[PDB]
């Protein structure tokens, strides 16, 4: 003698099942200087998010000799111009993120 | 939001409507009382479908209940769950009908007709989308199968495009109700193809065959029968009243049900069907509700399913489960007994699914039946109306309000026709 | 080759026929019984509480000189049906306003129901607590009726609103508080009516009860009546006044009479007088509280009553005023009926704090052993110091005895199994024995064994 | 009063036929 | 600056674009509730929210999708669901009557004082885009609603913005396993509608999905929510490499003048790899040559239709991940020397690969496993002449003696147009078996 | 003190809540909806509403009334002077109030 009550809908995603009595007077005053609305994007930075710090390829830093980039583009004449100076970027970038502290979840996003 | 309205008339259509309404009541968490007392809340998220609004906090249902004599209606709101019903919706005259359609279509039934559609128009303008009809009648009766024809073709000229449904009692061979039942029983059933949409008849013989070889109780009463015909309907609207997968409305069925225009006679059963004693010990999962579905016995016409071949058919299975096994489930019954299922219509079964199981069960099936079979019945219902006409006995009181030959051979030719235009399809090969 | 079915049958406790399927449905029904009173909802217990509670007597304050003062207790009496007043808190009337119908009762008993409180209804000149003929007073039932207080009024005749069977002006126990609570008290004899005004009620005189909103004598009639406590008739609001005419204007003219003084006789219908007094378990009880609570939270319901409870007290000294119990048990809504709440106070009345032990009780040894062996694997995981954040973090959601059937979502349970756990600080530190006591309350309530058990062993993910 | 004759509203029949026409020479091609 | 617009109508429809958001929601790194957890600033210059999100001025974005449908049932059901706050409140357009099966009520009848107003709103959302690069639409053929609104929809579509490309993912019946009895009759008249609208569409028959999910997930009791996140894993790879970098990118330009030789031959099926469970996932090789060389086993093939008995016209298959580049030419130059899988004589080079490097992303709690190398792979082929063939064959039959006819005619539909919507395919049929003769 | 709550912004605000519970769905409803505030978030189910609620709930209905004039309203709201409300007579005063 039950009525379950679990939509198909339900089961993959939840059920909110909040709002306690005080819930919705915390969000009062949320709205209270909130104003509904935008601005035009600043333009010249919107643009696809990067991926790799290198060009035409994944920068993978890593031990692995298969993976390291660098152990695989030695065979040049010369130390080539492009790995070592993309290192020292990853670093400064995180210092000068500290000096300002950003700390988005990688130093991609910066 | 597609709600509809409930017309059913005569101490038997009415007997029947009081259990659905309580049952419909218990699903939806409406108590004697009325007040709600859910404990989910998608419970009113269609509390519309078959329930209004009022001042006070109470659901008044829309019903119309009325008879051509006071006593049965003073018992149905006699007993409990009888005060949800409002004062306004009961229309009763002060005649009888006495076992004769005459009395109450012509001389009787039309001097009283003209409130009743008064009471429909002001409900059914009501709704803001007007989904269908559904009657509770009894063809071999006075009051039922002489006023619900009446009723049904009055109000179908008038609103020519919503459906309609019927849910009648048509009588059995090996026992009797009343000696007059073909007479009245043959010349009613003529006047339903022509103007309802949806038929789905319901015989007492399977009823009390049903109860003692699968059920087993020794003492069934009457009030184990409409138990099992109210869940009937239960199922029929619970898509339309539920969230779920694959919604199907009223509509939904007779598109895929009815096949050609004058072949729309279905018949209905309910499983899982299981005793007291095997309360428990079975195990409910998808194989076990697909074999009871189409068994024999547990369909609820007077009509072997086996005698013929089905034209098409649905299932609304209610409940949770898994997709998978209930389309694979539909194809393997299709494949094993093709020799019982039409060569030239493929994929002659039809599939549908709910969220919200019946209270008390964790698998529910509620089957449709359009069978070659039906016609069983017709023969039977019509044979005897052959040999009663000959001798032209109980005729001369059928002649005593207006009623005439006319007709009486007009409405048994419709049905001789019927019956062979009905079986035509069964040789019919491509 | 069973035969069932078979002609002349015997009861189900012989073994002639058919006797393996039926045997069970006796059952069965013994099987439903068992339900039906683990929730109070059996018709046979409420009765009596409607029964005990309006058959429950009173006692009526003596007179003194036979002089009616505002205060006392009196008995309204029919003198024509030589009968009483009546009350009945259970039959209700149709109306957007919730009312109680009233009747007149043969039996002369006081008892609760026929008990009716006088007070003053608006100010006036008059300072001692003297009655005074043509004044307004109002009636209200006793507090042992009902909770809330309880009034008698009325309206004017409508075609919506009409007496059951009187077909007169209706009369109904309300809330209003405004003018249609008022009467004042008039003489029998037309002689004395207009004199009247000035002199004191004589306890046990002759007095007609007129109604300021119509000036409608209160009578009672010969009428049928039906309701539960057995036979009764109806009470109503009509006045009684003689049919012959009596010419007002032509006295009038003349100015032999006046407005004032009344010009037509009553019949003894309207009579009505005040009569005043003739002469100047435990064990039990505490079982249905934790029953009540068990439904309107299931398995968890005690601590939330505890947590309820401790909202409202603030000093921690466990005395809370005994009258702001009362309304703690009513915020929380149980089927707990107002007639069984005074029990519990003056049961333990000088007190919750010494209360709530004994609805925890006693618990089989077994389940001990099992409650704090749970413990040992949590220390071990959280090290030497155990902290809150560590049990939240520490709590798996994943599995639970009800997260497997579906009965609800994951952050249904992990929210509601962090409200019972009380108000206490997130940074407070609690050691294990303090632990022990958290789930007791839980096997408190939840009855099954094996239900019990299945929350520890996977909860926590002891072995 | 009888109606069941399925031997052969005729125009509809001689429609198939030349619906099914075209199928073929569209086979046919 | 470069935007896509999504169409949901259907049940198949309504439902999986219900899965197909959640996919793209979790990837990006906007929550369900709506705001995203901030510790993403820093300048961001990474509008990767714009390919399928829109700024809303401070916090939430409002995602570019219309939700329609004649039942208020499904539409509503999102409505106070999880995602209650997330769509806009009166984007999702919601009719009040039923469909009940019947294409006529869908095309002629009741739809078309609803298609106002769904034109009306695809009008106010394109006009923020920018750069819209096309349209994306999933719909559900063997239905009455499905079909109608997406026919009526694509065919008042084509006429206001003209060379705006739109792909398709149709979800025809089934060879064998279906719910609807009439549906052959109402999907029927569907290809008439979207064989001369719609330049790209993807067969994804539900049969295959089951034997894909039985065969290697080894679940034996799916429902249709599991059924979803592999039809929608394949958009969050097909879309990808708009919004990501890659070292050789692939536009949605690239399949209108890629993989369709002809206006007519517009019809391609799809597939997916791999499929590994939670458990079984680790204990495999999951190398680039392997991964290819499942993309063409037939049996996986999302389209029940063997790939075995026809040739290849041309096959699209994108890379995401970290797939070594020279691996990926050792996988084609292997396949094109096996002799089971045949090419038209008349090309030669039938393959446009790309690379990207953001790895997909699995949803908690459901059942595809954490990978390293995948692939979506595409392909047009005269294969499919056997679903277009099987399809009319159960459609003849019963039309033969006009089962269910006065459903749809007594509705207003003519009834000489069963006769042209057969010749529709009969036209496709024969020319599909035509370009496969040697020259 | 600042001031003291005049009588007729009492009424004033009573006025802003009545007038618009009408706003939303059809006329004969906005009290089905009453019950629905209760009901869509109470454990207690007993009926009886708190002072602080009645803050939570007004602050719902696009009224961004104050506290000082809630101490007011539910004050006046409220004549046995406990601060608790019954839903039985705290509706009836809401709509089926003959009188301002
Ligand atoms: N794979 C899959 N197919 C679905 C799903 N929902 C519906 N379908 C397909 O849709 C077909 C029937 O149409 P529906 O999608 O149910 O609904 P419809 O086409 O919009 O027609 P109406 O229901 O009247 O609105 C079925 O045969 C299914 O194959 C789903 O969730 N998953
Ligand atoms: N199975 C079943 N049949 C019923 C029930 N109530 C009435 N009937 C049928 O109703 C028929 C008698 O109806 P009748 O009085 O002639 O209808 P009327 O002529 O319209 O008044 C009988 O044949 C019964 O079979 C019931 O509860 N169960
Ligand atoms: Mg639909």
């Amino acid at each position: 003698e039950k009525f379950f009550g679990m939509t198909t809908y339900q089961q993959s995603f939840s059920r909110p099942l909040k709002e306690t009595a005080h819930q919705i007077i915390a969000q009062s005053e949320k709205k209270i200087n909130h104003f509904a609305g935008t601005n035009e994007r600043p333009v010249h930075q919107q643009s696809t998010k990067m991926t790799s710090v290198l060009t035409a390829e994944k920068y993978k830093n890593e031990q692995e000799p298969k993976d390291n980039t660098s152990i695989q583009r030695s065979w040049l004449p010369y130390k080539d111009k492009a790995l070592q100076v993309a290192e020292n970027n990853l670093i400064k970038n995180q210092t000068l993120n500290q000096t300002k502290g950003f700390t988005p979840f990688n130093p991609l996003i910066t | 939001m597609r709600e509809i309205v409930h017309i059913q008339g005569g101490q038997c259509g009415n007997q029947i409507g009081a259990k659905f309404w309580e049952v419909i009541s218990d699903e939806h968490g409406i108590d004697p009382t009325g007040t709600y007392h859910g404990d989910s809340d998608l419970q009113l998220e269609r509390i519309n479908v078959y329930y209004n609004e009022a001042t006070g906090g109470r659901y008044v249902p829309r019903a119309i209940l009325m008879d051509l004599e006071p006593g049965t209606m003073d018992s149905v709101r006699a007993g409990p769950f009888g005060q949800l019903f409002r004062p306004d919706n009961f229309v009763f005259g002060q005649t009888g009908a006495g076992n004769n359609w005459a009395k109450g279509h012509y001389t009787e039934g039309a001097e009283l007709i003209d409130s009743v559609l008064d009471v429909v128009r002001k409900e059914a303008e009501g709704c803001d989308c007007l989904q269908g009809f559904q009657i509770t009648h009894s063809l071999g009766g006075g009051t039922g199968s002489g006023m619900g024809t009446l009723l049904i073709s009055k109000v179908r000229e008038e609103y020519p495009d919503r459906i309609m449904e019927t849910f009648s009692v048509v009588p059995s061979p090996k026992v009797s109700d009343t000696v007059v039942e073909p007479y009245n029983a043959t010349l009613s059933v003529h006047q339903l193809v022509e103007n309802a949409d949806e038929c789905m008849v319901i015989d007492n013989e399977a009823l009390y065959d049903i109860c003692f070889r699968t059920l087993k109780l020794t003492t069934p009463t009457y009030g184990d029968l409409n138990h099992l015909v109210s869940a009937a309907m239960s199922g029929v609207t619970c898509c339309l009243r539920f969230p779920g997968q694959l919604n199907s409305d009223l509509r939904k069925l007779a598109v895929n049900l009815i096949p050609f225009p004058r072949l729309h006679f279905f018949m209905i059963g309910f499983a899982p069907l299981t005793s007291r004693g095997s309360q428990q010990y079975r195990a409910l999962t998808v194989p076990e509700l697909t074999q009871q579905m189409f068994d024999a016995k547990n369909m609820m016409c007077a009509a072997d399913p086996r005698h013929g071949r089905y034209l098409t058919a649905s299932a609304l299975f209610r409940g949770r489960m898994s997709t998978k096994e209930v389309d694979e489930q539909m194809l393997n019954v299709q494949n094993k007994n093709s020799s019982y299922f039409v060569e030239w219509i493929p994929n002659n079964i039809k599939s549908s699914i709910c969220d919200i199981p019946p209270k008390g069960l964790k698998m529910a099936v509620t089957f449709v039946g359009n069978s070659t079979a039906i016609q069983e019945m017709f023969k039977r219902v019509a044979e005897q109306f052959t040999a009663m006409f000959r001798r032209k006995a109980f005729l001369h009181w059928y002649t005593g309000e207006g009623m005439d030959e006319m007709e009486f051979t007009e409405a048994e030719s419709n049905m001789n026709d019927l019956v062979s235009e009905y079986q035509q399809y069964q040789d019919a090969t491509a | 080759m069973h035969n069932y079915n078979v002609d002349r049958k015997y009861q189900y406790n012989c073994r002639i026929g058919n006797w393996s399927e039926e045997w069970e449905l006796d059952e069965y029904k013994m099987k439903e019984y068992l339900k039906n009173k683990e929730k109070q909802k059996l018709v046979s217990t409420d009765k009596e509480d409607r029964l005990k509670r309006s058959l429950g007597g009173v006692n009526l304050s003596y007179a003194n000189e036979g002089l009616v003062k505002f205060g006392y207790t009196v008995m309204i009496e029919s003198d024509f049906m030589n009968a009483v007043v009546a009350s009945n808190i259970w039959d209700k009337i149709t109306g957007t306003e919730e009312a109680y119908g009233v009747t007149v009762t043969s039996q002369k008993e006081p008892i609760v129901r026929t008990a009716f409180q006088l007070l003053r209804y608006e100010q006036d000149q008059y300072q001692d607590d003297v009655i005074h003929y043509g004044q307004n007073f109002k009636i209200a039932v006793i507090s042992r009726l009902s909770e809330k207080p309880l009034y008698l009024t009325s309206s004017h005749i409508t075609p919506q609103k009409c007496a059951k069977f009187s077909r007169k002006q209706e009369v109904s126990i309300s809330t209003n508080e405004g003018i249609n609570s008022a009467w004042c008290f008039e003489y029998m004899d037309p002689k004395l009516r207009y004199e009247m005004k000035g002199q004191p009620v004589r306890s046990g005189e002759p007095v007609l009860i007129k109604h300021i909103p119509t000036c409608q004598w209160l009578a009672t009639d010969n009428v049928q009546y039906n309701n539960e406590f057995g036979q009764e008739f109806e009470v109503f609001c009509n006045s009684y006044q003689c049919h012959n005419k009596t010419q007002n204007l032509i006295a009038e003219k003349v100015g032999r009479k006046t407005i004032e003084t009344p010009m037509r006789n009553q019949t003894n219908q309207n009579t009505f007088r005040i009569v005043t007094a003739l002469y100047p378990n435990k064990a039990d009880l505490l079982n249905k509280l934790r029953r009540a609570l068990i439904n309107k939270n299931g398995s968890n319901g005690l601590l939330f009553f505890k947590n309820e409870l401790l909202k409202q007290d603030k000093d921690n000294s466990g005395y809370l005023p005994q009258q702001q119990f009362k309304q703690t048990v009513q915020c929380h809504g149980i089927n707990f009926s107002d007639l069984d709440i005074k029990e519990v106070i003056q049961s333990f009345q000088e007190n919750y704090s010494e209360l709530l032990i004994q609805l925890k009780g006693t618990l089989s040894e077994k389940r001990r052993n099992l409650i704090n062996l749970a413990y040992d694997v949590l220390a071990e995981k959280l090290g030497q110091n155990v902290t809150l954040s560590g049990i939240f973090s520490a709590f798996n959601k994943i599995r639970h005895p009800d997260v497997v059937k579906k009965y609800g979502t994951d952050k249904e349970i992990f929210n509601n199994f962090v409200l019972s756990w009380g108000n206490l600080n997130p940074h407070i530190a609690i050691s294990r024995e303090q632990f022990e006591s958290y789930y007791h309350d839980f096997s408190a309530c939840v009855d099954k064994e094996d239900y019990f058990e299945v929350v520890l062993k996977n909860s926590w993910d002891i072995p | 009063q009888t109606a069941n004759q399925d031997i052969g509203p005729k125009k509809t029949c001689n429609e198939t036929n030349y619906a099914n026409e075209y199928y073929n020479m569209l086979r046919v091609s | 600056m470069r935007e896509v617009i999504s169409i949901h109508v259907g049940q198949g429809g309504i439902q999986v674009g219900n899965a197909c958001w959640e996919l793209f929601c979790l990837e990006h790194g906007i929550q369900p509730d709506g705001q995203m957890p901030s510790d993403k600033t820093i300048g961001g210059g990474d509008d990767a929210f714009n390919t399928f999100f829109s700024e809303t001025g401070a916090g939430k974005h409002v995602p570019r999708a219309v939700f329609l449908d004649l039942e208020p049932t499904v539409i509503d059901e999102v409505r106070t669901g999880t995602y209650r706050q997330l769509f806009h409140p009166e984007q999702l357009i919601s009719g009040k009557e039923d469909a009940a099966n019947n294409f006529a009520r869908g095309h002629y009848t009741i739809g078309k004082e609803i298609v106002d107003l769904c034109l009306d709103r695809i009008r106010k959302l394109a006009d923020n885009c920018t750069g819209l690069q096309g349209f994306l639409v999933f719909n559900s053929v063997g239905g009455g609603t499905g079909s109608g609104l997406g026919s009526l929809l694509l065919e008042r579509l084509s006429v206001d913005y003209g060379k705006k490309s739109k792909l398709g993912f149709t979800i025809y019946p089934s060879p064998q396993v279906s719910t609807a009895v009439v549906e052959p009759y109402n999907s029927i008249l569907s290809t008439h509608s979207l064989l001369e609208h719609t330049d790209v569409a993807v067969m994804l028959d539900n049969e295959a999905i089951y034997d894909i999910c039985r065969r290697n997930l080894d679940i034996e009791r799916p429902t249709y929510t599991n059924l979803n996140r592999l039809i929608a894993q394949v958009i969050s790879s097909l879309t990808a490499s708009l919004r990501f970098d890659g070292a050789l990118n692939v536009d949605i330009t690239e399949f209108q003048t890629n993989l369709v030789p002809y206006p007519r031959i517009h019809f391609m099926l799809s597939s997916y790899a791999p499929i590994i469970s939670a458990e079984k996932a680790y204990h495999e090789q999951l190398s680039v040559a392997e991964i290819t060389n499942s993309a063409f086993e037939p049996a996986n093939m999302m389209a029940k239709c063997d790939p075995r008995h026809g040739k290849y016209m041309a096959c699209s298959m994108m890379y995401r991940g970290d797939v070594v580049p020279k691996d990926v030419n050792a996988s084609i130059a292997t396949i094109k020397t096996k002799r089971t899988i045949q090419f038209v004589d008349w090309c030669p080079t039938g393959f446009k690969v790309g690379i990207n490097y953001q790895p997909p992303t699995v949803v908690p709690g459901g059942d595809l496993a954490k990978v390293m190398r995948a692939v979506c792979m595409i392909s047009n082929s005269t294969a499919i002449a056997e679903v277009f063939s099987r399809l009319d064959h159960k459609f003849d039959l019963m039309y033969a003696k006009r089962a269910f006819v006065h459903w749809y005619v007594g509705e207003g539909m003519e009834e000489g147009e069963f006769s042209e919507a057969r010749e529709d395919l009969a036209a496709l049929e024969k020319d599909y078996e035509e370009v496969g003769i040697e020259t | 003190d600042d001031l003291a709550i005049t009588k007729e912004e009492v009424k004033g605000i009573v006025k802003t809540i009545r007038q618009k519970l009408i706003q939303k769905t059809k006329g004969a409803n906005d009290e089905f909806l009453l019950r629905k505030l209760f009901k869509e978030f109470d454990i207690s189910n007993s009926g009886f509403l708190t002072l602080d609620e009645m803050n939570a709930m007004l602050i719902k209905l696009e009224i961004p009334i104050q506290k000082r004039y809630l101490n007011a309203v539910f004050s006046q709201l409220d004549r046995n002077h406990s601060g608790v409300i019954e839903f039985e007579e705290f509706v009836y005063y809401i709509v089926n109030d003959p009188y301002p």
